[PDB]
């Protein structure tokens, strides 16, 4: 599934799974009203499990 | 059907409702009878949209002569492209009837993420990122090095609009963001530009709620145009937290120490063209002498930043101070900055409010309280004038000096929250600085001024006295509408009563109870066993959905509900959760069973509408209930209790029921649907808390539902399911 | 309907064999439910439509067996069902390998031929060996018709295969509806647009006893533990000997008819009308019944289309279950 995500790709996204509907998600990458969605801190042992 | 709605004819655009149309009528009718704003409610059954839509149209057509532009306001993307497609679908058939003439310029309008074009800035997937490219390829000043030169960056799109689009408007047709990106294609323009120039001949614009009611974006739609506009939103609980979010400012360390950078780097480009030009200096202390920085804003289309976050009406006009040289308002900058870092390094949470903290800043640093309000208008047209490109680099500086320009604005409604740490932290330095309002009334307030009469739509009734009151708000019409029905279309159990007769709850506030997990697991499995067509189960949070999904592995229940249905449960990533989303609307595809488990508060329940067979069984885990609350809830509540008169227990339950009954609301996408929507704890029994969910699932809660075991509760779905599966023939809806 | 029907008619049933067939939702459980009215479904099948034939595959733990095979006597059949009571029910159901085989079977057959296949289907997750949405446009391409029979629910994916196939997709109330079901896949289901309409050879062997005291007779065992058989029926493309007469000509391809088999199902072809039913008094100068000369002693008067003669409620019954015909329209 990471190789799907990071190093393979998909096959099925033209008009169906479109570019831009993936730029609206993820904010931007400078800082925003709720930024804090994704922490470089705060990895446990069974939360990451 | 053709309606007379008092003035005009309507045709029902498909031919077919319930009776509860007829009552629709009379709703509205109370609403233009007297202009005066009016707040509806009108259940998920309905065309949310089409009702909405169809009764104006009516008003409109019956005495159309005071309201030249609709502004509809919902706020996802894919809302605005479906309202304008069902506006649309209305104007075929009106057309149908009537003939070919029907002038009606219908428009969307969103962003440069999505009515841009060109193809090196399409490929960036951030909206800031977007901008400052754009902020790039075209200017003030860039486009006139551009209009002298031959070889310097520029769009080609925007040039040609510039060469001849701003005189021919976009005849009648009704765009969508797809439709409005290919007529930008076809000639060769910009249709970001063009439909922000094409606002001002619209008869519906469909935009979002961040571009009408940010004071810092909405710079659009003038007064004039206001006068008689109509604005309708829609799906329209969260406007406090809507607003909230909208004036708020948050400011942390990582966001100074780029400030800081910032300042540096700025100070180098001061230097350097000091040495590079110095006659456009004096051109800006003319025009802070003479003017009020107005003297090249006539030309600004994409030298506009996020404006003044003060409101329209807190604004000033007068000369910004001691700042005019830009060596000295870096200076200023500087002793800011410096003043905000030190604050910021105090080790306990620190309430204030805004005068004492300008009491602290104009005693310990020498800043006044005018220079402190000018601070957005300076650093604006000090950004202006350097001729610098990539204002995503300059993200923070103007973020605190628009932070600077709240402190020096606002009292007594709104508070400055320190935080030296957070929640999800640990051994990590993050003090953050919430300047939070928590007056609800002060970012609609120029919406209630300039608009004739704004209307909120909302698939779930929720509890709606409370907010008129919150809003500083009088309507005309408080009218609810009730689902009619041939036949029972959904039923909401209250399973409140363990298998074991334990009291079902979440009373421990987050910290496990063992045995009602266990009867939580148990109602799943059951419910499982019963439900065809997928199940969803909204937890509380994503702290106690964790906890749960992982005591029901090593407590032996988990792979029983794989035995039934695939499960997908849900994380906070923004890529994951829609996968797990579209393996969830595969497996209902395949046939095989599938079960969605997510928290009532996150995007999961936003943007998401139940399926006709999508979410067949919405399980709201919890009362939607938090454990991660600083002090913005309690300075809120303290807020409402103090200057509005809205208790504290009142407050908090009106929260938490109108998360839970939007996250249950939407079930009856169309009339024809059977939704079973399940309550699972025992506080949705309390009769305040049963009190506040709407008018339309009240009347369709039972007495013997309320409180029922997990395996009543199944046995009640199974009879729902089965006397619900059969033939409902539209012959029997007449 | 005065449309044209599948008339010569290769059904082929296939029953759940589940874990979801174990479940109580029925009096009994569900496979015992299923299979008692699969029993009077084969009676009633082979009591209406006697050229036509029946094959079950009960399809168990994601795999699919061919329990008894085609054929259009309703001994075998029983028979097996009345076996397959006594079996177990474990494991997730494929409907990938039996609609397989059924499509190798029903896809070089004779054109005519409506042939059909009904899942009495129940559970709810079904594993697919290859792609589900390609199976169905497969199936589309492929000359068959499928029905499926829903306990419990009802998935999209039971429509696309009802209308795709053809068929009809159906979910169970109670016993009555469920007989209500099966009753109405009893009748012949009118055709598409696409089946062929042929001209099938067709043999009428007369029934041959001992030619006069078995004076030169021909003795021969049979043609599918079977005894010495002195004389029967023969099978005149062939000439071999067959006990009962409706068996398709084991070695030919001959299919073989007696007078009364076209006869049994021409009420379909000239079909009933509908009875004007009227409850009140209403007119009535003729207080009898046409049917069997008695009073009208309830408030339900029945009365024909195009003779407008008088009939109660038994004579409804009997006239459009069993007789099939208004006894006043023959005078
Ligand atoms: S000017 Fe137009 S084409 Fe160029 S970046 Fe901006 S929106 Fe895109
Ligand atoms: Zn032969
Ligand atoms: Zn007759
Ligand atoms: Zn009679």
């Amino acid at each position: 599934e990471k190789g799907l995500k990071t190093m393979v790709s998909l096959g099925v996204k033209n008009p169906l799974l479109d570019l831009t509907a993936l730029e609206d998600k993820p904010l931007d990458e400078g800082y925003g009203i709720s930024s804090v969605p994704s922490a470089s801190n705060s990895k446990s042992i069974k939360e990451n499990s | 059907m053709k309606l007379n709605v008092d003035g005009l004819l309507v045709y029902f655009p498909y031919d077919y409702i319930y009776p509860e149309q007829f009552s629709y009528m009379r709703e509205l009718k109370r609403t233009l009878d007297a202009k005066g704003h009016g707040v509806l409610e009108m259940p998920s059954g309905t065309g949310k949209t089409v009702s909405l839509l169809a009764l104006i149209m009516a008003y409109q057509r019956a005495y159309p002569l005071e309201v030249t532009k609709l502004i509809y306001c919902s706020r996802t993307v894919p809302e605005i492209e479906k309202v304008i497609e069902e506006l649309r679908k209305l104007l075929n058939f009106y057309e149908k009837q009537e003939g070919e003439k029907l002038p009606f310029l219908g428009l969307a309008l969103s962003s440069r993420k999505n009515l841009c074009i060109h193809p090196e800035v399409t490929p960036l997937r951030f909206g800031k990122d977007v901008d400052g490219k754009c902020h790039s390829l075209t200017a003030s000043y860039v486009r006139a090095q551009y209009q002298h030169d031959t070889s310097l960056p520029h769009c080609r799109f925007y040039e040609e609009f510039d060469a001849h689009g701003r005189e021919v408007p976009l005849p009648a047709g009704i765009y969508n963001l797809d439709d409005l990106k290919a007529l930008g294609r076809r000639q060769g323009w910009c249709p970001y530009f063009l439909a922000r120039y094409s606002i001002l001949h619209a008869n519906v614009v469909v935009y979002s709620y961040h571009y009408l009611l940010d004071p810092k974006i909405a710079d659009l739609v003038s007064k004039e145009l206001a006068r008689k506009a109509v604005v309708v939103f829609d799906e329209a609980h969260n406007i406090d937290n809507v607003c909230i979010d909208s004036m708020s400012v948050n400011l942390t360390r990582r966001t100074l120490d780029r400030c800081q950078g910032n300042l540096e780097t700025l100070q180098k480009t001061v230097l350097r063209i000091k040495e590079t030009d110095e006659q456009r200096l004096r051109d800006e202390y003319r025009r802070l002498v003479e003017g009020l920085r107005e003297a090249s804003a006539a030309r600004e289309t994409d030298a506009h930043l996020a404006n003044p976050v003060l409101p329209d009406e807190v604004l000033q006009e007068a000369v910004p101070g001691s700042i005019r040289t830009a060596e000295h308002f870096l200076g200023f900058l500087r002793r800011l900055l410096e003043y905000v870092k030190w604050r910021l390094r105090v080790q306990h949470v620190v309430q204030e409010s805004p005068p004492a903290f300008l009491s602290g800043l104009a005693q310990r640093v020498c800043i006044q309280r005018k220079p402190l309000r000018f601070c957005a208008e300076r650093l604006r047209s000090l950004l202006h004038t350097l001729e610098i490109t990539d204002l995503a680099d300059f993200s923070p500086l103007t973020l605190l000096a628009n932070f600077a320009t709240l402190v020096s604005t606002y009292a007594k409604g709104f508070t400055i929250i320190i935080e030296p740490f957070d929640d999800r932290t640990p051994t990590i330095a993050n003090p953050i600085l919430h300047f939070s309002c928590m007056d609800a009334s002060l970012a609609i307030k120029p919406v209630f001024e300039r608009f004739q009469s704004v209307i909120i739509t909302s698939g779930t009734l929720s509890p709606l006295d409370i907010y008129p009151k919150i809003l500083d708000f009088h309507p005309v019409t408080m009218a609810t509408f009730t689902m009619t029905l041939a036949r029972v279309c959904l039923c909401p159990m209250i399973i409140g009563r363990g298998n074991d007769q334990v009291a079902i709850s979440s009373k421990f506030e987050t910290r496990e109870d063992i045995a009602v997990i266990r009867n939580y697991g148990n109602l799943l499995l059951e419910m499982s066993a019963v439900v065809p067509d997928g199940i969803v189960a909204f937890f509380t949070s994503y702290q106690y959905m964790e906890s749960t999904v992982a005591s029901w592995y090593e407590q032996g229940i988990l792979e029983n509900i794989q035995r039934n249905k695939l499960l997908f449960i849900e994380t906070q990533d923004g890529a994951e959760t829609s996968v797990a989303l579209e393996k969830y609307q595969e497996a209902c595809e395949n046939g095989r069973g599938a079960i969605l488990l997510s928290v009532a508060r996150g995007k999961v329940s936003e943007g998401i509408d139940f399926v006709h067979h999508y979410g067949r069984a919405v399980i709201m885990f919890g009362v939607p209930y938090v454990y991660t609350q600083s002090r913005i809830l309690k300075a809120r509540l303290e807020y409402l209790r103090d200057q509005f008169q809205i208790r504290e227990n009142d407050f908090l339950t009106f929260d938490a029921m109108r998360h839970a009954a939007q996250c249950v609301g939407r079930a009856i996408r169309g009339k024809t649907d059977y939704g079973l929507m399940v309550f699972a704890d025992k506080r949705f029994a309390r009769g305040d808390k049963r009190g506040k969910l709407p008018r339309w699932i009240q009347e369709h809660l039972t007495d013997a539902n309320l409180n029922l075991t997990v395996d009543e509760g199944v046995q009640v779905a199974k009879y729902f399911l089965r006397q619900m599966a059969q033939p409902f023939h539209r012959e029997d809806q007449l | 309907g005065q449309v044209r029907l599948g008339m010569m008619r290769h059904l082929y049933v296939v029953v759940d064999g589940s874990r979801t067939m174990e479940d109580q939702d029925l009096k009994p459980n569900r496979l015992t439910c299923t299979l008692k009215l699969l029993e009077y479904f084969v009676e009633e099948y082979f009591d209406q439509n006697p050229i036509s034939q029946i094959g079950i595959i009960v399809t168990k733990s994601k795999r699919a067996e061919k329990l008894t095979e085609l054929s259009g006597n309703p001994r075998k059949h029983i028979t097996s069902l009345k076996k397959a009571v006594d079996m177990t029910c474990h494991g997730e159901p494929s409907l990938y390998n039996s609609l397989s085989i059924a499509m190798q079977t029903l896809k070089h057959m004779p054109g005519h031929t409506s042939r059909e296949v009904l899942i009495i289907f129940s559970s709810l997750t079904t594993c697919d060996p290859s792609n589900i949405y390609d199976l169905i446009k497969t199936l589309k391409a492929a000359k068959i018709r499928v029905s499926v029979i829903g306990l419990s629910a009802e998935v999209r994916v039971c429509t696309v295969l009802a209308r795709e196939t053809g068929g009809t997709y159906h979910v169970i109330l109670d016993e009555s509806h469920y007989k209500e079901l099966l009753t109405h896949h009893v009748s012949p289901p009118p055709a598409s647009s696409s089946s062929e309409c042929s001209l099938i050879r067709m043999g009428f062997p007369q029934h041959t006893i001992a030619s006069l005291s078995d004076q030169d007779a021909k003795p021969s065992f049979s043609m599918a533990e079977p005894g010495l058989t002195l004389g029967g029926y023969f099978c005149p493309q062939c000439r071999a000997k067959y006990c009962e007469l409706p068996v398709e000509c084991k070695i030919c391809g001959l299919t073989l008819v007696s007078a009364p088999h076209l006869a049994r199902s021409y009420h379909h072809l000239f079909p009933l009308d509908a009875f004007q039913e009227i409850p009140l008094e209403e007119y009535n100068g003729e207080r009898f019944c046409y049917g069997c000369q008695g009073e009208l002693k309830d408030q339900h008067v029945y009365v024909c289309a195009v003779c407008q003669n008088v009939f109660c409620v038994d004579c409804d019954v009997f006239v459009h279950d069993s007789l099939h015909c208004c006894p006043g329209c023959i005078h």
